[PDB]
């Protein structure tokens, strides 16, 4: 169980795995849901030690993760969080420590403050202070001795996380922990240099040691060093993950420099921890394709390949060997001989480097076997055209239901072999990789980091849009209602703050519960303007009667003051509100002082060509007699109860039993279904159920019996006897 | 903590040994086998 | 033929072997070293071994066969059993056993006086000492008291568990007896039972056939379901079953045992064996006692044997019921975004093909595409991107048909509707908002499987009752729901808020002047005066009832007037004051229905707004419109439902909230008052508990106040601006979760129970002190529990429901019964000891609908006895009410109407959903339970009252009730609070302890003694002290008002379509005939047997009340029940007694793929129609 | 919703005895023969789709839409279920 298979998709979640921590497992604590109690305990605490947005709602509170600074020197027995005395010395006596208080890093100056009412903490109240007097030590430890100590890591990490609810932040704290190589990754124009660690400790890109001096042929390995001699470089070459991440790292230098980085991560940039894209975006709605909650992208978010990624799928197919068949791999294929095969595949093994698309064989296969032999009129065709007749059942691997993609290789393996630890009884394990340059088509889940899942909706041809006074249009959108007024949270000034950067230039640090306010966005929007509004203003123009008009509103509206010319007034709308804007469709304006700025954008693992499974008879199981079948399809769809009852809900009699007649259990209602149609017009069969059949010998087992009993009751009706 | 499993007839618990891993890494995940590593004890 | 009565129950062993037929015994070697397959033994493939050259000969024709070697045209290679039953014989014919015997002291235990040992017999230990031969050390009897060596003090008699199937065909002939015989032991009280239930036994034999076969000598299991064999992939493969190895147990043992006794194994041994069958037994049978793990010793798992699996719950049963799986099926992701809106549906090209791929194929037939179907799939093939025509032709299987989508999870028929389909690109599907509602599940991503039905006889029977343009409107509940949701109100409320800016209040002469002049500066649309009008001047723009007021929207064309309400003169019927704002919003929904004429009615123009009054507009359209237009103008409030939201936009900037430049001042304030309120504690008065509610109700109310403040600033300063408004008045957003984001919130609490000394230091536009974001995260995350613990028990709760209440349907219509049932018009408030007027919803969803008791006489309109009282008219007494003619308005619902038949017409309100009265055949039995289906996640398990009471489970401590009635009595002493009552006949001691300290001076029937205020104690008592009576309410309206707190818009009906049930059952009371003095008989039969019968002697019965779940248990029936808790004691007194099972069950038809007895397949419509007039005279002169 | 729905529910006993008169005056009818519904100039519904045109292969719209032509009745009439097969041999 615990053993919870490495979540190593990106580098950091991985990480956290390696923490997280759980009162579940072997020891007593345990089930789903609760025994006698689970429900009132669990629940908070009195340990700061620990985030309070981790876990989820299911089996909730039982995990969750422990927090940056705990743990150290005594970890061996209950958690010990650092503490600060006033100076160069450091205690940790565990998350015990309740005698003499603490303070919350708050108000200071050169190792004493003046707030006169030291913001500190006993045990769990929050009295209002005490000021133990002298800066000569801590009240015996008061100090946050930073912000973040209290949050994991997997926390410390979102923007202004002091402006949201801590559920908006908790499905986000989760959010994070599913991401996607984008490989072009960005590193958020906001975040915490904490990403200085991310990376590196969880040894995601590479690291170095002493001495300098590259060299190199970069293409896959890397130079060395000086110090202890050369020392070569492997890397990646995408390799496989535990879900399909496939992570790469390509690199950085040239020639000579050692500080102290080395080769990128898989989502990586410059040591800066960077996990998603962050283009530009913009608050409002647009033909609400942007419902309950939901994002429009725009196809220039396709044009520079921004969005897109790779998963690895190693594929197991083997051929143990009976004695009545022997399994094996010739790439002469029978009954059907085609180019589609001799071609790409050939000898078996298929090439590297070939496209791939659904039921394209994989590692084509015979295998003797005669379980179904001669047929009759079939004879009339054997020969009729002449093919002969076959002696090895098509037996091949074609892939699954759909999975066009490449081939990173191929791989293969035999019994009696030294190495080769197979399953006794066998011989050859096939194994050949595949990966699949990603993309994103219409549903998969782009989410921020704040909390506000996607959706795609409708991706735009530029034509469209919210076309910038200058050109540039909004490559995102993300309509308010849902979560913003809703479940709420402050991120937006991820947003403002944000345009201080496709036009500001500067990308930024932004603490937790320390520095990043509402002021600061300001002085910042400030040169901003200037800016921006500078090139118009020398470059052709300044103010325009769209541009301008809108201000009138913006007036009446009760926003801009009724000041100097346009400019003046246009200004203000930056600083916080955005700018002017049109619209790619009237051409109009938005009017309104709408709002936009470059934030980030995640789009997590939930894809959606990953998520999905259409069929229809495909499956067709045995023993259950009830879908779940095939060396191809596998899929299922379950309409077990509760589904049922809302359909009686209404008189759906023939589409109610509709389901347990022919489309469920009727074995011939089954093929009474498909040949029905297949043949042509005609109300499919009546029915006859069969999982029953099954119960009532099921249940006959026992000593009882099933007169299907008929009308009269003389009648007496035991029908399935044979027919 | 083991006591020496009881029945003369007494066994003796002395000293471990380790390391050595009989497959490196790597060529594990090219293949399978956990990166283990086999040790022994003087009996 | 065709099915019906399901029978069941027994079959002697005699009849064991009828199915067994033959083949079983010898030893069950589940294949060879070698060659997998056979053994010679067990699941040998009957009459195979090896090559056996015969079997062939019992069938008749049909093929050839007879191969000599290998195997001949026999089933082992096609139609080996083919998922069919085969029953083995077992050589079974050792000693004795039990088929469990159950676990409610039946089959023995009753029949002779045994018990607590009466396996210390049957199980080989002791004996039950049959045999009349003078005893000895006191008489012999005929029951167990051979504690061993005693049956060998005599050295009959014996120890053997054959005993059971000695007095077998014994006490059977005393069966006439034990009818006769028993019952005769009369009265004394007491023990007046066990002979009760001892009735049925021999009740449940006798004219009814059976036997006390009982006792074993035949176990017999099947073989199919396990040679199952070898799985490869990933990473393992080797294949096995269990049952068999679980049935091995078995014959191992009765084989040993024989060949270990024919070589003379003198006693001890003998037993100690012969036994292991009968533990054998209890095997393939439950694994109820130590259990018999595989891997043994093996400290592990619990072997296969019909317990938690198979039979059990969850496993086979609970699965194969309805757990089954459609085959057209699938999934995808979740879309949206207007199409054409209802009747419309996303599906992606290619993922739908395939669930069209059949007739896909037929049209492609005699229609170019391809010749013979032969081919067909054979172009479908490796995504040979057909496109090519071939499109351009699937849309002729599509066209027109229609499909489902349902969602995970479900808790509302809304689950599903079903839309017709249409197609735009790419994979994820998409759907029309609304509907996304009725999921209650944003837009995370989530998936949606679309079945589809394909039956033609099916379709109709869809979207004509499925199209989301039909049962979505007005839905079950009360309320309507097919209402626009978030967003698009503010897309509209947006077009309309006046807006006075205020100005000024000059003044006028009637435009030369201020109107003329004003217009350089100062003052606008504000209050103004000419002589008794404002400055909605300036611009005329008429018209006439025509097709364009003209002006107005082609004013607004230019850079005119604001479309947002500026405020122009408008002319349609006659001079409106009315702008552009405003105006057009009729248009729209006037071009929906046609001749704005209506709209004008309907609507309400002098305080648009909308939002809460938006629900009713459509709803209000629907009574006096219907359907065929709702659909459009529903769906017009989609196109510019959403262009004025987006030619408009309104966005959000950190800034936008807006502090309260009216707070620091607030705040400052009360922490004074507090200064003092402390440094009054730390001086000498009140304890600390004292300042304690103290400290916290001064935030407690200074809240509020900083609530209120924000809320205005708003409406008056920046009044739509600022759009982090008009998104809670009403429209998408909540109230205390602005002042939550802008003012303070604060009062924040501890874990357990207690509250917090600070509050938050919001400004949540500024950070928070991180004791803050903690405290905070105390109370935040506690939601969460909450939130999956409703939905982790709603396992529990709706399951039970959807039971409980099944066969209610409705068939026929005038049962015209008596006894109406008057729904409380007024309720007395526990805050003012007088009476209120209800909130006016009860009222309404707790008689909008419904079907009048006994004429309405008020305010000069007489209402006719039975009739549906339109909304309108719960208005007709809503307002009037006051008056006071009227304090119960009478009408009848399920609190009677004697035909668990079904439910009958006409006697549940209108019908909730579709303008008009219960149509006919309904199975509201769904819509019944299926009410309670937007509860769950909404309430609290954790205390959860919703069911201390719907289980009559006496409550905690429920502060017992007063018996009955009459003299006060208070008397008073030392820790005994206990007040009493009495009156010159008789009572009691009613002890009220150091709890409730409330007198009284009067009587009262039961009212509560007072210490329970709230929900009455056991009504196991109150029926006791009252009846039916106050029995069939109480619960009634003490349930809602678990619903009272949190939402709700439903009452009538539903809820109360289900107690019925509840108490239906009786006790029967000293009788003739259909005996059982004790009994518990069903209700609607005891009528007829105290009708039909009537016609002679008395049944006199007596009202009962149970639970739920233990009325969802033991029914009418013995098909459905099951599905719960003692899974095998109800099949227990389930075979015995012949048990035919009547059949009108629905869950019954389900799973025994027989057609549901109602909506369209019940009694009430077998219905035929066909006819064209010379078809119809056709017969009509060929008959 | 449906074309002239509303001129469906009422105009019967109710709710679903009316989809069901439906979905058989449906098989029976095109099932049993294109040419045997009520309607009979253009007023037979059609499908304009791409370029050419045809009627809706969709039957069961029919007989919602034959349900407005005062013919065709419904109800215990002509209890020779089979002999609605009677005309099997005047439609062919
Ligand atoms: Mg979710
Ligand atoms: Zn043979
Ligand atoms: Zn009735």
């Amino acid at each position: 169980q615990l053993s919870q298979f490495k979540d190593e998709t990106n580098p950091l979640s991985s990480l956290r795995h390696k923490r997280r921590i759980s009162a579940l497992g072997p020891g007593g604590l345990t089930r789903e849901r609760a025994g006698f109690d689970v429900r009132d305990v669990h629940r908070t605490h009195y340990g700061r030690i620990c985030p309070v947005e981790t876990p989820e709602g299911a089996n909730i509170g039982l995990i969750t993760s422990l927090a940056a600074y705990a743990r150290v020197d005594a970890l061996g027995f209950i958690r010990t969080p650092y503490r600060r005395v006033k100076n160069g010395v450091v205690t940790e006596e565990v998350v015990y420590m309740t005698a003499s208080e603490e303070d919350r890093y708050t108000i200071a100056q050169a190792n004493t403050p003046l707030e006169g009412d030291r913001i500190a903490t006993d045990r769990v109240v929050a009295r209002r202070r005490g000021e133990p007097v002298i800066v000569a030590p801590e009240e015996v430890e008061f100090m946050d001795v930073s912000p973040k100590q209290v949050f994991s890591l997997n926390t410390n990490l979102i923007p202004f996380l002091e402006h949201d609810d801590a559920n908006r932040a908790l499905m986000g704290s989760n959010m994070q922990t599913q991401a996607v190589p984008l490989i072009r990754a960005q590193a958020p124009v906001v975040m915490t240099g904490l990403e200085e660690r991310v990376v590196r400790d969880s040894l995601a890109a590479l690291y170095a040691e002493e001495d300098g001096e590259v060299v190199k042929v970069d293409g896959t390995r890397i130079a060395v060093r000086y110090e202890d001699g050369r020392l070569v470089h492997p890397l990646r070459r995408y390799a496989r993950s535990n879900q399909g991440t496939a992570f790469d790292q390509r690199p950085r230098v040239r020639v000579g420099q050692r500080v102290d980085l080395l080769a990128d991560g898989p989502a990586s940039e410059e040591g800066f921890l960077a996990l998603g894209q962050n283009v530009l975006v913009a608050i409002m709605p647009f033909d609400g394709y942007n419902f309950e909650d939901a994002i429009v992208i725009s196809e220039e978010l396709l044009k520079r390949d921004f969005y897109t990624s790779i998963h690895i799928e190693r594929y197991e197919i083997e051929a143990r060997d009976t004695k009545l068949g022997p399994e094996r791999i010739t790439r002469d294929i029978p009954h059907l001989s085609e180019a589609a095969l001799r071609d790409l595949d050939e000898e078996g093994i298929v090439r590297i480097g070939a496209e791939v698309k659904p039921g394209d064989i994989l590692v084509g296969r015979t295998s003797f076997k005669g379980e179904q032999e001669p047929s009759p009129e079939e004879r009339l065709l054997r020969s009729i055209f002449g093919e002969k007749a076959r002696d090895v059942k098509d037996t091949s691997l074609r892939v699954p239901p759909g999975e066009g993609g490449i081939v990173v290789g191929r791989l293969r393996l035999r019994r009696g072999d030294p190495g080769v630890e197979l399953k006794p009884g066998v011989r050859e394990v096939v194994r050949v990789f595949v990966a699949q340059k990603r993309k994103l088509q219409v549903g998969d889940k782009l989410a921020n980091r704040h909390g506000n899942k996607g959706v795609v909706a409708k991706i735009l041809p530029v034509e469209d849009m919210p076309h910038l006074p200058d050109g540039t249009p909004v490559d995102v959108i993300l309509n308010p209602l849902g979560v913003p007024s809703r479940m709420n949270l402050g991120q937006i000034l991820e947003t403002h703050l944000g345009l201080a950067g496709y036009f500001l230039g500067q990308r930024y640090i932004s603490p937790v519960f320390d520095g990043a306010t509402e002021p600061e966005i300001k002085e910042l929007l400030a040169e901003a303007f200037n800016l921006y509004f500078g090139k118009r203003q020398g470059e052709g123009f300044g103010v325009d009667k769209r541009e301008k008009e809108v201000l009138a509103r913006a007036e009446k509206l009760g926003l801009v003051s009724p000041g100097k010319s346009p400019e003046e007034q246009l200004k203000e709308l930056f600083d916080l509100g955005k700018v002017v804007l049109y619209d790619g469709r009237t051409g109009e304006p938005f009017e309104g002082p709408i709002v936009v700025g470059q934030m980030f954008i995640m789009k997590l693992y939930h894809m959606v060509e990953d998520k999905m499974h259409a069929r229809s008879t495909g499956p067709y199981s045995l023993i259950t007699q009830q879908p779940l079948g095939g060396k191809a399809q596998f899929g299922g769809q379950r309409f077990g109860e509760m589904e049922v009852w809302a359909l009686e809900a209404y008189g759906a009699a023939h589409t109610l039993q509709e389901m347990l007649t022919i489309k469920s259990d009727d074995i011939e209602g089954r093929n009474a279904a498909y040949q029905a149609i297949i043949k042509g017009e005609d109300v499919p069969e009546p029915s006859v159920p069969e999982s029953f059949r099954v119960l009532v010998k099921e249940l006959q087992a026992l000593a009882l019996d099933v007169q299907t009993l008929d009308e009269k009751d003389n009648p007496v009706d035991i029908f399935e006897g044979l027919a | 903590e083991t006591f020496p499993i009881e029945e003369g007839l007494v066994l003796d618990f002395l000293e471990y040994r380790i390391g050595d891993p009989p497959f490196s890494q790597d060529e594990c995940r090219e293949k399978d086998l956990t990166y283990q590593a086999p040790l022994y004890a003087r009996l | 033929k065709e099915v019906r009565k399901v029978r069941i129950a027994l079959a002697s062993p005699e009849k064991i072997r009828s199915w067994s037929y033959g083949e079983v015994e010898k030893p069950e070697t589940i294949n060879y070293r070698t060659l997998k397959p056979e053994r010679d033994g067990l699941f040998d493939e009957r009459i195979f071994g090896p090559i056996k050259d015969y079997e062939c000969a019992c069938g008749k024709y049909k093929r050839q066969r007879f191969e000599g070697k290998v195997c001949e045209r026999c089933g082992v290679e096609v139609t080996r059993s083919i998922v069919r039953r085969y029953r083995m014989g077992h050589i079974e014919l050792a000693t004795p056993a039990a088929h469990i015997w159950f676990v409610k002291d039946v089959p023995s235990k009753i029949g002779t006086l045994l018990d607590l040992s009466a396996t210390e017999l049957e199980q080989v230990l002791y004996f039950n000492k049959y045999i009349v031969l003078d005893p000895k050390g006191a008489v012999l009897d005929g029951v167990p008291v051979e504690k061993r060596q005693l049956l060998t003090d005599e050295e009959d008699a014996r120890m053997g568990a054959e005993a059971i199937q000695e007095l077998l065909k014994e006490l059977d002939l005393e069966k006439l007896e034990r009818e006769l015989l028993e019952e005769m032991k009369h009265p004394s009280r007491a023990r007046r039972a066990k002979a009760r239930k001892r009735l049925e036994v021999v009740r449940a034999f006798l004219d009814s056939g059976n036997r006390p076969e009982w006792m074993i000598l035949e176990a017999v299991p099947v073989l199919p379901p396990d040679l199952r064999p070898m799985v490869q992939v990933d990473g393992g493969r080797f294949a096995t079953s269990d049952l068999n190895d679980l049935y091995r147990r078995l014959i191992n043992r009765n084989n040993r045992l024989k060949k270990l006794l024919a070589q003379g194994a003198p006693e001890i041994i003998i037993r100690n064996e012969k036994r292991m069958l009968q533990e054998a037994v209890d095997a393939v049978i439950d694994n109820g006692r130590r259990g018999s793990p595989v891997t043994n010793p093996g400290s592990e798992r619990p072997l296969r044997s019909l317990t938690d699996i198979l039979s059990g719950k969850q496993g086979r049963f609970r699965q194969n019921l309805l757990g089954k799986r459609v085959d057209y099926s699938g999934r995808s992701v979740i879309v949206v975004g207007p199409q054409l809106k209802l009747h419309q549906c996303g599906l992606p090209k290619r993922m739908a093909l395939e669930l069209f791929k059949p007739f896909l194929l037929k049209k492609m037939e005699e229609k170019a595409f391809a010749p013979n179907v032969k081919a067909a799939r054979r172009m479908l093939e490796r995504q040979r991107d057909i496109k090519d025509e071939v499109w351009d032709a699937l849309e002729e299987v599509i066209h027109g048909k229609v499909v489902l989508l349902n969602r995970a999870p479900t808790l509302h028929r809304l689950g599903i509707q079903a839309f017709q389909p249409v197609l735009v690109e790419g994979q994820s599907i998409q759907l029309h908002p609304l509907v996304c509602e009725a999921f209650n599940a944003d837009f995370d991503g989530d998936q949606m499987a679309v079945h589809v039905p394909l039956s033609s006889f099916a379709q109709a029977e869809a979207r004509i009752q499925m199209l989301s343009a039909h049962n979505l409107l007005s839905p079950a509940s009360g309320e309507p729901l097919a209402k626009p949701s978030r967003d698009i109100i503010l897309g509209l409320y947006y077009i309309t808020q006046v807006r006075k800016e205020k100005k000024g209040a000059g003044m006028a002469f009637a435009t030369p002047e201020e109107a003329l002049a004003a217009y350089e500066r100062g003052e606008v649309a504000l209050n103004a005066p000419i002589v008794v009008a404002g400055r909605e001047t300036s611009v005329g723009r008429l018209k006439f009832v025509f097709a364009n007021p003209d002006e107005a929207l082609l004013a607004v064309a230019h850079g005119l007037l604001d479309l947002q309400d500026v405020v122009t003169v408008r002319y349609l019927g006659r001079r409106l004051e009315t702008s552009p704002g405003r105006i057009l919003f009729a248009r729209i929904v006037g071009e929906a229905v046609g001749d704005e004429k209506v709209a004008q009615e309907l609507i309400q123009m002098d305080v648009p707004q909308e939002k809460n009054s938006l629900k009713d507009l459509v709803y209000q359209a629907f009574l006096r419109l219907g359907m065929e237009k709702t659909a459009r103008l529903l769906d017009a409030l989609k196109y510019y439902g959403f262009t004025l939201s987006t030619t408009s936009g309104i966005t959000i900037g950190i800034d936008d909230a807006v502090i309260p430049e009216e707070k620091q001042r607030y705040l400052e304030e009360a922490d004074r008052k507090l200064r003092q309120i402390e440094q009054a504690y730390e001086m000498g008065f009140l304890t600390d508990r004292e300042r304690y509610d103290q400290v916290i109700q001064l935030w407690t109310e200074t809240t509020e106040k900083v609530t209120q403040a924000v809320f205005k600033n708003f409406e008056e300063n920046y009044p739509f601006n600022p759009l982090y408004v008009m998104a809670q008045s009403g429209a998408r957003g909540n109230p205390q979760q602005i002042r939550q984001l802008c003012g303070m919130r604060g009062l924040m609490q501890k874990p357990s129970g207690e509250t917090f000394e600070v509050p938050v230091r919001s400004s949540f536009r500024e950070g928070l002190t991180v004791l803050e974001y903690f405290i905070s995260s105390h109370g935040a995350r506690k939601g969460g529990a909450d939130t999956a613990l409703r939905t982790a028990d709603s396992g529990y709760l709706t399951r039970k429901l959807v039971d409980v209440a099944h066969e209610i349907v409705v068939r026929e219509a005038d049962c015209g019964t008596t006894n109406y049932i008057s729904v409380p018009l007024f309720q007395m408030d526990e805050v003012t000891r007088t009476l209120r007027l209800r909130k006016r919803s009860d009222i309404e969803s707790g008689l909008y609908g419904r079907v009048l008791a006994r004429e309405v006489e008020a305010l000069g309109r007489r209402l006719e006895e039975g009739r549906y009282l339109s909304l309108e008219d719960v208005h007709f007494l809503i307002k009037a009410a006051e008056a006071g003619e009227v304090r119960e308005v009478p009408v009848r619902s399920p609190l009677t109407c004697q035909t668990r038949y079904g439910v009958c017409q006409k006697c549940y309100g209108y019908d909730l959903s579709m303008a008009r009265p219960v149509s006919i055949g309904e199975a509201v039995g769904v819509v019944a339970a299926e009410s309670i289906g937007e509860p769950g996640t909404q309430l609290t398990m954790r205390t959860p009252r919703v069911i201390e009471l719907f289980e009559a489970r006496r409550p905690k401590a429920k502060a017992v009730i007063s018996e009955i009635d009459g003299v006060v009595r208070i008397e008073e002493g030392e820790d005994r609070l206990s007040v009493f009552v009495e009156s010159e006949g008789f009572s009691k001691e009613y002890k009220l302890p150091k709890d409730a300290r409330l007198l009284v001076k009067d009587g009262d029937y039961v009212e509560a003694g007072q210490p329970l205020t709230r929900g009455a104690i056991d009504p196991h008592q109150l029926l006791e002290a009252k009846g039916p009576e106050a029995v069939e309410r109480y619960l009634v309206d003490e349930i809602q008002k678990v619903y009272r707190a949190q939402g709700v818009k439903l009452h009538d009906k539903h809820i109360e379509i289900v107690v019925r049930q509840m108490l239906k059952y009786v006790e029967v009371t000293d009788p003739g005939d259909s005996r059982l003095l004790e009994g518990q008989v069903l209700e609607k039969w005891d009528v007829e047997a105290l009708n039909e019968r009537l016609i002679a002697v008395p049944v006199a019965w007596k009202p009962l009340l149970m639970g739920v779940t233990k009325s969802a248990l033991s029914t009418k029936s013995w098909l459905s029940a099951a599905s719960f808790q003692n899974t095998t004691h109800v099949l227990t007194e389930a075979a015995i007694a012949g048990k035919k099972d009547e059949l009108i069950g629905l869950k019954e038809n389900v799973i025994l793929g027989r057609l549901i007895p109602a909506g369209t397949g019940s009694d009430f419509v077998r219905f035929t129609q066909v006819v064209d007039q010379r078809t119809l005279k056709a017969i009509e002169e060929a008959r | 919703a449906e074309p002239g729905i509303d001129k469906l529910f009422g105009m019967v006993d109710s709710k679903y005895r009316l989809t069901v008169v439906v979905a058989k005056r449906a098989q029976q009818l095109l099932r049993h023969r294109f040419k045997n519904t009520v309607l009979e100039p253009e007023e037979r519904p059609k499908m304009r789709t791409l370029e050419g045109l045809y009627d809706d292969p969709n039957a069961v719209t029919w007989a919602m839409k034959e349900l407005l032509t005062g013919r065709l009745f419904f109800g215990e009439n002509l209890v020779p279920e089979d002999r609605l097969q009677k005309e099997m041999e005047r439609l062919y």
